[PDB]
């Protein structure tokens, strides 16, 4: 079975998460 | 000692110093709730742990001790450490409660793989900060057990923690959470296959990117003939070697029952992934517990590229487990953990 990532990589800075209420 | 101040929080008394302030509960933890504060005198968000019942039986009494000590010990940016312990008692003698404090976090990444996609990006880092913590938490001989996507705190700019680890101690002990630990469990523990060791922790790591990348539970099974299934499936049944690993002739018997299942290519299976997180992943799922990467190995990965550094992914001091051989009453394990919360010393502010 194939299992495709969320959102796929592509070649190219800073990150953040949405909270949960 | 300082003036503490009375209050009730999700039908539960909580008696805490008047430094903290605001509390409010965010859930349960480990043997116990939770409540974010504010911390008057450092100005600091804390998490304040209220155990449950700690001396009501010795396997809560002993696991209370453990936990304090640990915690007393994990001096780590990625391992959840103490800033304050404290009991509303003034002697052994009226001693019941136990309350740990910590820097307050967010949230947990199971929340957080429930409404949001991350990217490569987050999981390269997300990742890194697990093996960072948990090279730490080896290095001092302890495992965590029980690695999941729960145990993981995290704030709104990604950093990490570990949490709850080195309180598991039987696969035949009552616990919560025990369907979604099931999910990230080395099949070798899960199924008594051997003595097992730290790699366990690996084999969890490896489910937990998987799940982050993919946004789904790797492994999902029902209960533990399920769960093996759904393993063999994606890992391929145990080579030659393995089958000799296993003192378990029950195991051994059922395992060889199952006919052959190959062994999928990552590649194929995580379609759209970054090849680097392909071929950690690789490298973590390995059913052989002495072919994983160790915590240490993995950091040096070309996917952290961007974030290791092997001048600043520390190793722990010595830690003293030799109290996990004794057989003690329930007011043993209380005195010795009186004497911990009286010992505590407050980290550099
Ligand atoms: N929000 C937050 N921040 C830090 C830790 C916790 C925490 C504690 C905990 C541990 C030690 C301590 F000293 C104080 C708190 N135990 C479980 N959890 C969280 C685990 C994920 N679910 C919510 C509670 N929660």
């Amino acid at each position: 079975r194939v299992y495709p990532v969320s959102v796929p990589y592509s070649s190219a800075v800073t990150l953040s998460l949405v909270m949960p209420s | 000692r300082p003036t503490f101040y009375r209050q009730e929080l999700n039908k539960t008394i909580w008696e805490v110093p008047e430094r903290y302030q605001n509390l409010s509960p965010v859930g349960s933890g480990a043997y116990g709730s939770v409540c974010a504060a504010f911390d008057t005198k450092t100005g600091h968000r804390v998490a304040v742990k209220k155990l449950s019942r700690p001396f009501q039986s010795i396997i809560h009494a002993k696991r209370t001790y453990r936990e304090l000590r640990l915690l007393k010990h994990m001096k780590h940016e990625n391992v959840i450490g103490l800033l304050d312990v404290f009991t509303p008692a003034r002697s052994l003698e009226e001693f019941n409660d136990v309350y740990l404090v910590t820097h307050l976090m967010g949230a947990d990444l199971n929340n957080i793989v429930k409404c949001q996609k991350l990217t490569d990006d987050h999981v390269q880092f997300l990742i890194y900060q697990i093996l960072r913590g948990l090279k730490y938490i080896h290095s001092a001989d302890i495992i965590h057990r029980d690695l999941k996507p729960s145990n993981l705190a995290v704030n709104e700019d990604c950093e990490l923690k570990i949490l709850d680890f080195g309180l598991a101690r039987h696969t035949d002990d009552e616990m919560t959470g025990y369907v979604a630990t099931r999910w990230y469990r080395a099949p070798e523990i899960m199924l008594n296959w051997m003595h097992y060791n730290q790699t366990v922790d690996i084999w969890s790591v490896g489910c937990i990117m998987a799940e982050l990348l993919t946004g789904r539970t790797l492994f999902p099974g029902t209960d533990h003939i399920d769960q093996l299934k759904l393993i063999l499936r994606l890992v391929g049944t145990p080579g030659a070697e393995l089958l000799k690993k296993i003192s378990s002739e029950s195991a051994r018997n059922y395992i060889q029952s199952l006919a052959q299942m190959p062994k999928m290519n990552f590649a194929n299976v995580f379609i759209g992934a970054n090849p680097l997180a392909v071929d950690l992943l690789e490298k973590m799922l390995v059913l052989d517990s002495d072919k994983r990467i160790t915590a240490a190995q993995a950091l040096a990965h070309a996917y952290f590229a961007q974030y290791h550094d092997p001048d600043d992914e520390p190793v722990a001091d010595p830690y003293d487990q030799s109290f996990e051989s004794r057989d003690l009453l329930i007011d043993e394990w209380k005195s010795l953990t009186y004497d911990e919360v009286i010992s505590f010393v407050p980290p550099p502010l």
